[PDB]
């Protein structure tokens, strides 16, 4: 199933280092959003977000 | 209403008193100190006591029941 | 040791703020705060933490603002070097009705006042130990122990006597709900909130911590699964001794 | 089972949140309803099922 | 001499070598208290003996001490 | 640059020892194999086979230190409760 | 009109004043030192550690 088109892809060497750190940071920033998304959904009513409503009339 | 803890105390030591087997401890405590609690003499400070002991192992006994009945409303 | 004033192991009770996915209940630290400072204010001193972190986890933007313009802060002298006063600022420390120590001591009737701010981890056991110590107490001492008069009792604490008056009766917080007048939402409020002040980073902290877990947890399977391929061509290698001819 | 329980995850990862009520405290208290007078057999086991 | 010098600079300097003093009355301390106050880098012990404490004091057997010395 | 002291390891080509000859080694390269073919196998048998070997000189001496401890926590309870007026006094002479 | 407030006091001793005046008039001036145990301010002229 790895056709050329993939094959091609792991040859390049001097420019593939910018392309790998931009995708580790990007990469870093989706996980950190998801792990914020995911903490801040599994606890509900304790945190701070929903108090100023609890506390709204 | 106004009594969680103390209700709490109050049923487990209901519990205990279905089968109560420390209160003979307070009644041998009683005796103790109701014939071996008048020195006259100033020059004594270890009074023997069966209480000390008797007091950790009962709230130790009745508290390892404690940590329930979660309706800590708020 | 002797148990007598070793002092006996408070069982582990259950919190909200005892586990590994977990965060404070600052919805009841707002309340707290209330229950702290409508008793313990001329008390002690808790002198320790700054009014910066007391915005977004227990008050929003006003009350503590209007908590500053009500407190006079004894301001620089002017040009004459006369002394003022002025209102607080929002990065100031929370004051005490003592001036720096001394108005402690001569009203106490004896001991000082620990500073609150650490008392959490001051003490073995943590979150529960001051939970016990300030329920456990009955209201008169075990028989035979004649405690120096004007000294209360508690068989928790290792020590069998304190200064402190047992100022814990119920019936008069009533913040706006039915849940206060009953012992044991003020004591997790205010445990809560002393676990609070002496660590007011729980949340980031667990939140960091489980990134980093699972990161690490990531790069140790990797470096497992590379570790077992690259040392696949010397774990397997074998050898076949075959005796040389006898000639040397 | 490793894709079954997966899958589980997943699907209800994205069925969200679908209970305003029945949460722990609710089940306390019928509880304590159901278990305080009535003849109660031995104060009954109803502990509360989860999260 | 390079050695000494290094030496007198890196010990106790003018400000250490002054002595702190402090008075505690007497009058305040509980009977069944004790208090402890602290002097010029270390504590003092300050303790209202019980008049059957100073007996159990002075009524030490030396031989069971392996340093003689009494409460006077 | 002089020579280092005499040492009976060195660097590649001089290991310092014993020469050898009919000795022949077959590896194979890391790509043509399963990186972890055997890896329950091992985890399961070896690992068991190697606790029951060690099986014979760990425990004992935790045990027997176990048991010492225990035995002073017992004599040291038992000392303070009920005992402390009158076989306390004997002990500490 | 000037500070000159940098220095200690046990740096006088034996150049120019003995010891008799500087310590005899190390009682000539008031600073505000520590209280009583009712917190009010004790005013006793300083010592060596003082300084100018
Ligand atoms: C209930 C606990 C769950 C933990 C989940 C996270 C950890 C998962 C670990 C991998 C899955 C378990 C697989 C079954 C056990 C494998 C143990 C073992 O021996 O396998 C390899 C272990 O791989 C390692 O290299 C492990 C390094 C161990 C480091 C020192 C010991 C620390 C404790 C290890 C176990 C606990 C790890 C997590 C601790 C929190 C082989 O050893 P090796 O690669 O050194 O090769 C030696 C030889 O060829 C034997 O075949
Ligand atoms: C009283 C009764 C006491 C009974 C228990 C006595 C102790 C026995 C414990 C079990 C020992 C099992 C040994 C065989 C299983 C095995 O494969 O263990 C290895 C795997 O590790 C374990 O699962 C056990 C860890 C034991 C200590 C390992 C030390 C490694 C270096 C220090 C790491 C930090 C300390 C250990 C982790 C907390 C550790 O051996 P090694 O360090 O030579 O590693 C070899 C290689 O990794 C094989 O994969
Ligand atoms: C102030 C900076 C502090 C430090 C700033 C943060 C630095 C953090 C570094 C963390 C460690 C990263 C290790 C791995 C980096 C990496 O990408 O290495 C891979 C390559 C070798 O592998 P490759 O040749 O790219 O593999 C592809 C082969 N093909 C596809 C052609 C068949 O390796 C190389 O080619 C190595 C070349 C030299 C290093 C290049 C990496 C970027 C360096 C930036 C600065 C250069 C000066
Ligand atoms: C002591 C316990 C040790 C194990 C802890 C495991 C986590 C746990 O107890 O469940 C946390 C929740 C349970 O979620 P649930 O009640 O089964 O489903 C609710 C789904 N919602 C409505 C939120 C979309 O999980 C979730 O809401 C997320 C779904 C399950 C976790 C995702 C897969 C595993 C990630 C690692
Ligand atoms: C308002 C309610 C109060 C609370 C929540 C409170 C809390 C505490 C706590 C946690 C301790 C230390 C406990 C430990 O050893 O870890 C303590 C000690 C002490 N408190 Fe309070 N306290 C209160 C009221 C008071 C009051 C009214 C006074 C008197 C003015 C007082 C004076 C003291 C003193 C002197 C100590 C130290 C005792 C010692 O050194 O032996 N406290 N208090």
């Amino acid at each position: 199933s790895f056709s050329s088109l993939y094959k091609t892809f792991f040859k390049r060497n001097a420019v593939f280092v910018g392309t790998i750190f931009a995708g580790a940071f990007v990469f870093q920033t989706v996980f950190d959003t998801a792990i914020t998304s995911w903490y801040e959904n599994h606890n509900k009513g304790k945190l701070w977000k929903d108090v100023k409503a609890r506390i709204a009339a | 209403v106004t009594d969680q803890l103390e209700d709490l105390r109050e049923h487990f030591k209901n519990t205990e008193e279905g089968k109560a087997l420390v209160h003979h401890y307070e009644e041998c405590a009683e005796r103790v100190k109701i014939q071996q609690q008048q020195p006259g003499y100033a020059d004594l400070e270890h009074k023997e006591d069966c209480v000390e002991e008797f007091f950790h192992l009962q709230h130790y006994l009745d508290t390892a029941t404690a940590p329930r009945l979660f309706d800590k409303l708020k | 040791m002797t148990a007598a004033e070793h002092g006996l192991h408070a069982p582990a009770y259950a919190w909200s703020h005892n586990g590994p996915f977990e965060t404070f209940d600052h919805a009841s630290i707002r309340r707290g705060y209330q229950v702290y400072r409508e008793v313990c204010a001329a008390c002690h001193s808790l002198d320790r933490v700054a009014w910066r972190t007391l915005v977004g986890v227990s008050h929003t933007n006003e009350e503590v603002r209007n908590m500053a313009e009500e407190f006079e802060y004894d301001d620089e002298p002017d040009e004459q070097g006369n002394p003022k006063k002025r209102p607080g600022k929002l990065s100031d420390y929370i004051p005490g009705p003592y001036p720096n120590e001394q108005a402690a001591r001569a009203a106490n009737q004896g001991a000082l006042p620990p500073d609150l701010s650490l008392i959490v981890k001051a003490r073995h056991g943590g979150c529960d130990y001051i939970f016990s110590l300030l329920t456990g107490y009955p209201d008169e001492p075990p028989a035979g122990v004649a405690l120096p008069p004007g000294s209360n009792y508690n068989p928790y604490f290792p020590g069998g006597s304190i200064a402190m008056a047992r100022v814990l009766f119920d019936d008069m917080v009533e913040y706006e709900d039915g849940t206060p007048a009953t012992t044991s939402q003020m004591a997790k409020d205010v445990t809560t909130f002393l676990n609070w002040c002496a660590e007011p980073e729980h949340d980031e902290r667990k939140r960091l911590g489980l990134k980093t877990v699972i990161i690490l947890s990531s790069l140790y399977l990797l470096s497992i699964w590379v570790k077992k391929f690259k040392w696949a061509g010397i774990k397997t290698r074998k050898f076949v001794f075959n005796p040389p001819k006898p000639r040397k | 089972l490793l894709f079954s329980v997966g899958l589980f995850a997943v699907v209800r990862m994205a069925g969200g949140q679908d209970a305003k009520t029945m949460n722990k405290e609710w089940q306390l208290k019928s509880d304590e309803y159901l278990k305080s007078k009535n003849a109660n057999p031995w104060g009954g086991y109803s502990q509360v099922q989860s999260k | 001499s390079t050695v000494e010098t290094f030496i007198s600079s890196m010990t106790a300097t003018a400000d250490v070598l002054a002595m702190a003093k402090v008075e505690v009355n007497l009058a305040a301390i509980p009977l069944g208290k004790n208090v402890v106050v602290k002097w010029q880098g270390k504590p003092v012990f300050i303790r209202h003996r019980t008049p059957h404490e100073i007996q159990e004091a002075n009524s030490v057997d030396m031989s069971a001490l392996k340093d003689p010395q009494t409460d006077a | 640059g002089p020579p280092s002291g005499k040492t009976y390891m060195g660097w590649w080509g001089h290991m310092g020892g014993p020469k050898q000859k009919g000795i022949t080694s077959y590896a194979v390269s890391p790509y043509a194999q399963k990186p972890l073919q055997g890896i329950f196998h091992n985890a399961v048998f070896n690992s068991f086979r190697r606790f029951k070997s060690q099986f014979l000189y760990v425990l004992i001496p935790a045990g027997i230190y176990w048991y010492w401890w225990k035995n002073g926590n017992e004599y040291n309870e038992f000392l303070y409760s009920k005992a402390g007026r009158e076989e306390l006094e004997r002990v500490n002479v």
